[PDB]
């Protein structure tokens, strides 16, 4: 980067996500003026993030264990990806943290 | 015996008067009316909490009624138990039963509610180095692990140990309560005058099994498949019995010929660890095995 | 602290004659457990209301009934305008357990078949009871859609408990823009005043289109009784009326003559037809302290008024809600019976 905080004087940073507002002034080494963020005012609720920690076992989940099976994981998840595509309408989509995860959870998943 | 008296006790809490019975104050705004002397509880339709009402008194008691209008309230030890190991507050549940309730909350039902709700089902039994000890996640867990006469007694004062834990778990206490809490280690031989006197001092400890601590045991030769049949009243009675994390020991009635033993082979496949079956009759073993 | 519509800005116009094509959901969606039977066995008894509540308020119009079943559309009442061919046949229904998934493409298609025949100034309309939340086409849905709203197709949905997006749509695109006919339900009582606001004819806000005079006749009760004789269902029925052209018996409705064919009517018709053109200005609610008017009702004599200063009783609210043109109290009870049942407001009747 530092070429371009050399070159150019009035530069913009944006996007709908950064966050913490200062771990990109430590990393990229470069001064700043007005590190603000803006808060969605809303007339109403518009959306429900939600931390699904346990399942219907009431069990803690997680992708950390491993890059693998046990079955009570992927019994979990398949409960919760099946029961959200009763109740969604058209369009749903899911993130898997990695690549090999989702061939395996997959594969296994079609087991 | 080895074996508490209170298991069995349900039936009873079903009796009152009206001289010294006084009415209930919130009788005139109660959406439900539990009768304590009776034990039961009138749940009308003036309740607007009517689900979460039955849901709690079916943890605590056994509705025996479920009318139309109102429902009705029975008392069973085993209910009580079940209710106890719920984890609902039982202030909060005495709060919210006496404001839905229009009778008034009776004295000796209001008691046992509450040694129920920590009591109940919410015994300590701490673990040092995976095994089982003499401690509790509570304070009142630590006390009776140092008061109790084999847990404390028969207990090393070694806080815990990963081999002692392994091998020895004042027996090997598997059926112990959570561990990795303040406790400590325990020796290997009498279980049984440990859980003689959690019956005898009336101590329902929530029990777990710590199949992997089961350093002792081999893994036996068990296939751990699942692919045998699941019902809805089988996968509950298995959430229920698996508990935390380990398994643990527990009664429960099921219907016999309805795949009763199908989550008997589900948790002994998930312990993996010596396990073996025992149905009525040899004929009638082999019958079910068939 | 009301809930009360401000204004009715379309009091011109509306479709009088309708040919609403009601179409139901029964597919294997509908068997869940949401409402108290299940969404079928409800759906199906508002259903039944509605229909006899429709043909009430409308008596001039026909009405068919459709079934979405393993992704077939099968008509299960032609479109017709006798409310207990329709009634039975959901009654028959009723009994009949849904299956497969609702092929929304397919009752679309189906339904525009089946109001060909319905005239200009007739009006056409359909009313999709949607349950699920997929569908199962083996077409093209926008061309259909744009098949639709070429042949001049009003739409309206009432989704079960979710939003779908080409519902949406499909709601947005034939009602000439004008969205505001996708509501969805959120409770059962919702769900009532949902048939029943579907009841009413529909304006929005109508394009410039051709108005025309109809050919219709009014029959004659009949009077012999043995001489018993039909002309529309061939049968030996103990008197009826005249059609006054083609004149033929034909048992009673305002069905259409079964002979030479023109639309029978008695008048009644046409009166409940008046009642929903030109209705009412909303009655006002009188102010709590600025009232001083008398101290009863005025159509009925409801001892409800006040109860003069009474710390937080009378900081409430004074029951005087009044209608304007009359300019005279009236209970809740009766302000609420005038604008449901009778219209005719009873003091701006006199003067
Ligand atoms: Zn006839
Ligand atoms: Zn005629
Ligand atoms: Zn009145
Ligand atoms: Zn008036």
């Amino acid at each position: 980067i530092k070429p371009v905080f050399e070159r150019f004087s009035s530069v913009i940073i944006t996007s709908g996500t950064i966050s913490p507002l200062d771990m990109y002034p430590r990393m990229l080494n470069f001064k700043t003026v007005l590190q603000k963020s803006y808060a969605m005012t809303l007339a109403k609720k518009s959306f429900l993030p939600m931390i699904i920690t346990k399942g219907s076992d009431q069990v803690a989940i997680s992708s950390r264990f491993e890059i693998r099976n046990d079955p009570s994981i992927v019994r979990n998840y398949g409960s919760m990806l099946v029961e959200f595509a009763k109740i969604t309408p058209d369009g749903m989509v899911v993130f898997f943290p990695s690549y090999l995860y989702m061939e395996s959870i997959v594969s296994m998943w079609q087991t | 015996p080895a074996d508490f008296v209170p298991d069995s006790v349900s039936g009873m809490f079903r009796s009152h008067d009206f001289s010294y019975l006084r009415l209930r104050p919130d009788h005139a705004s109660r959406p439900l009316w539990i009768s304590p002397s009776d034990g039961r509880i009138i749940l009308e339709s003036f309740s607007p909490l009517a689900e979460q009402a039955q849901d709690f008194l079916v943890t605590i008691a056994e509705p025996i009624s479920r009318p139309s209008h109102i429902h009705e309230y029975k008392i069973t030890a085993y209910s009580l138990y079940a209710a106890v190991s719920v984890g609902l507050e039982t202030d909060d549940i005495i709060s919210v039963l006496d404001r839905l309730s229009k009778v008034p909350v009776a004295e000796s039902i209001i008691n046992f509610i509450k040694g129920a709700t920590i009591s109940y089902g919410k015994v300590k039994l701490v673990i040092k180095h995976n095994r089982y000890f003499v401690e509790t996640t509570q304070a009142d867990i630590l006390q009776m692990l140092l008061n109790d006469s084999v847990i404390g007694p028969l207990r090393i004062d070694s806080d815990h140990q990963v081999q002692p834990p392994e091998d020895v778990l004042e027996r090997e206490e598997e059926d112990d309560d959570i561990d990795a809490v303040h406790s400590f280690e325990i020796a290997n031989e009498s279980v049984e005058v440990v859980k003689k006197r959690c019956q005898e001092i009336d101590y329902p400890v929530l029990e777990e099994y710590d199949f992997r601590n089961d350093h002792r045991n081999p893994d036996l030769d068990i296939d751990l498949k699942p692919s045998t049949q699941i019902r809805p009243y089988q996968e509950k009675s298995l959430s229920k019995m698996f508990g935390n994390g380990r398994a643990r020991s527990g009664i429960i009635v099921l219907p016999c010929g309805a795949g009763k033993t199908l989550v008997g082979i589900t948790a002994a496949c998930t312990i993996k660890k010596s396990v073996i079956v025992l149905c009525t009759s040899s004929v009638s073993v082999m019958q079910w095995r068939q | 602290k009301k809930r009360t519509a401000k204004k009715n800005i379309t009091p011109y116009q509306r479709g009088i004659i309708r040919s609403l094509i009601l179409t139901l959901d029964c597919s294997e969606a509908m068997l869940e457990k949401d409402l108290r039977p299940n969404r079928h066995a409800m759906i199906i008894q508002y259903a039944i209301d509605f229909v006899h509540e429709f043909f009430d308020q409308n008596p001039i119009s026909q009405m068919g009934i459709i079934i979405m079943r393993n992704g077939l559309a099968q008509l299960v009442s032609q479109v017709s305008g006798n409310p207990q061919d329709h009634i039975d046949a959901l009654k028959s229904i009723r009994k009949q357990e849904p299956k497969g998934n609702p092929s929304l493409q397919n009752a679309l298609e189906m339904a525009r078949g089946l109001l060909l025949p319905v005239p200009a100034h007739c009006t056409r309309e359909v009313l999709i009871v949607f349950g699920s939340l997929s569908t199962t086409d083996p077409g093209d849905i926008h061309q259909t859609i744009d098949s639709l709203v070429s042949e001049k197709i009003r739409v309206k949905v009432l989704g079960l408990s979710a939003q779908v997006a080409i519902c949406k749509e499909l709601c947005k695109a034939t009602n000439y823009g004008d969205e505001s006919f996708y509501k969805i339900l959120l409770d059962e009582t919702h769900l009532k005043e949902l048939f029943n606001e579907a009841v009413t004819p529909l304006p929005v806000n109508k394009i410039n289109k051709g108005f025309t005079l109809v050919k219709m006749g009014f029959p004659t009760r009949i009077f012999e009784d043995t001489p018993t004789f039909c002309s529309c269902h061939s049968k030996l029925v103990y008197g009826g009326y005249f059609c006054p052209n083609c004149h033929s018996k034909v048992c009673s409705l305002p069905t259409v003559c079964p002979c030479c064919d023109l639309m029978l009517i008695l008048s009644t018709h046409l009166a409940r037809s008046y009642h929903h053109l030109m209705p009412l200005k909303t009655f006002a609610e009188v102010p709590t302290t600025e009232k001083f008017r008398s101290e009863d009702c005025f159509s009925c004599q409801s001892r409800f008024p006040i109860l003069k200063n009474h710390k937080n009783g009378k900081l409430l609210t004074s029951s005087r809600y009044r209608c304007e043109d009359c300019k005279q109290e009236f209970c809740v009870d009766c302000d609420v019976f005038i604008h449901e049942i009778l219209h005719n407001c009873p003091g701006c009747e006199s003067k």
